[PDB]
């Protein structure tokens, strides 16, 4: 259940 | 009982040497589901239970997207905190990222959790209303800026409040047998001498699940925390958890000590005794 | 940056018998950074066939490993995990005793 949505670049 | 998910990312630089590596690792609540780690053959997220391994394609193709995208995320964070903390380009360094989700015994949502770590120390975490951020300092001011921009917290919110608390309760589900249930502690008592005059007693905790354990002596009923020595709860391998709890008795005194567990698996807490 | 020394325990999965099946395990946790070597001795020697969990960390961002092999316990073979990291101004040797 991996997020696929709010995992951004710093 | 409450439940959590979680999922913990690592990736380490080592110039010269290519990408940096990464490790994706998945829990639900102390046991582990799933891997990735980007120096492996396969290149996909593996499994890592038994009750995962039914999971189709589908699932498994779609994991392994998002580790992919998680990965080369964090290849880039290294290269871009580097530059934020004019960092050289000879160092080691490492990003971490945790998130997930608690529910309580009737499985619905507690709270979420979202956080990010540079070389060990905090450097941006989601606050708990899942609206606002915390950083650490003012490169991470700048990160918070830019997530505050491209709307990341409401995306977040909406995969721990949503998917996050939907995919734990399908996964205690699924997995029932491993991750619904409680193994109480087996316990036991230990007595060596180290003199004429002491001895030390050992109350062992062994075989439980999940992890969340207390014990504690006490002498006549006052307890003994600065004189105990307690080990950190560890793995056994198979599952399950081990502790245990050392005091020192001036020898005839064994009496006078309790030792005393407490577990989800023990409807009533054990006051156990050398005698 | 950040250096934390790894806590180290050797132990047994399942209460040493003599001459009964067992895993020997060392876990190291509580470290900083990742990088760590962990070998299992048997009589001092290294043991070739060890492997160790994913890497995985506390909410304190502290890294924890579990090191693991088969064994066979007997009344006079030694075992003992042997841990080198950065904090670490040689490696640390603790030996496997049947009650810890």
């Amino acid at each position: 259940x991996v997020a696929g949505i709010g995992i951004l670049t710093x | 009982g409450s439940h959590s998910m979680r999922y913990f990312f690592t990736s380490v630089s080592r110039p010269g040497r290519g990408e940096p590596r990464f490790i994706a690792v998945g829990y639900v609540d102390d046991t582990q589901f799933v891997r990735f780690d980007s120096d492996a053959a396969s290149q996909r997220m593996e499994p890592r239970a038994p009750w995962i391994e039914q999971e189709g394609p589908e699932y498994w193709d779609g994991e392994t997207r998002k580790v992919k995208a998680h990965s080369q995320t964090h290849r880039v964070d290294l290269g871009t905190l580097r530059g934020y903390y004019n960092q050289s380009e000879a160092g080691s360094h490492t990003v971490q990222r945790m998130y997930g989700c608690d529910v309580g015994s009737d499985w619905r949502f507690l709270r979420g959790y979202h956080q990010y770590a540079y070389d060990g120390k905090d450097y941006i975490a989601l606050k708990e209303d899942l609206r606002s951020w915390t950083a650490a300092d003012m490169a991470a001011q700048t990160t918070k800026h830019k997530w505050e921009a491209a709307h990341v917290a409401e995306q977040l919110r909406a995969y721990l409040e949503g998917t996050c608390v939907e995919w734990l309760r399908r996964y205690l589900e699924n997995g029932k047998e491993t991750l619904q249930r409680t193994d109480a502690p087996k316990t036991h008592m230990t007595h060596h001498a180290v003199s004429d005059h002491e001895a030390t007693l050992r109350c062992w905790a062994l075989s439980f699940y999940p992890a969340e354990i207390t014990l504690t002596w006490q002498r006549d009923g006052e307890d003994q925390t600065q004189d105990t020595e307690l080990v950190e709860t560890r793995p056994a391998g198979d599952g399950t958890f081990q502790k245990w709890a050392a005091v020192v008795v001036p020898s005839g005194q064994e009496q006078r000590y309790t030792c005393h567990v407490q577990h989800e698996g023990l409807p009533k807490p054990l006051t156990l005794r050398w005698e | 940056m950040i250096q934390r020394t790894p806590k180290i325990q050797v132990y047994s999965r399942h209460p040493a018998e003599n001459g009964k099946s067992n895993f020997l395990n060392c876990y190291v946790s509580g470290f900083h950074p990742s990088d760590i070597e962990v070998d299992l001795l048997k009589n001092g020697e290294r043991i070739e066939k060890v492997e160790h969990s994913d890497l995985s960390f506390s909410k304190d961002w502290s890294f924890y490993l579990l090191y693991y092999t088969e064994f066979t316990p007997t009344e006079k073979d030694e075992y003992a995990c042997r841990v080198n990291h950065v904090t670490l101004s040689q490696p640390k040797i603790v030996k496997w005793d049947r009650d810890m």
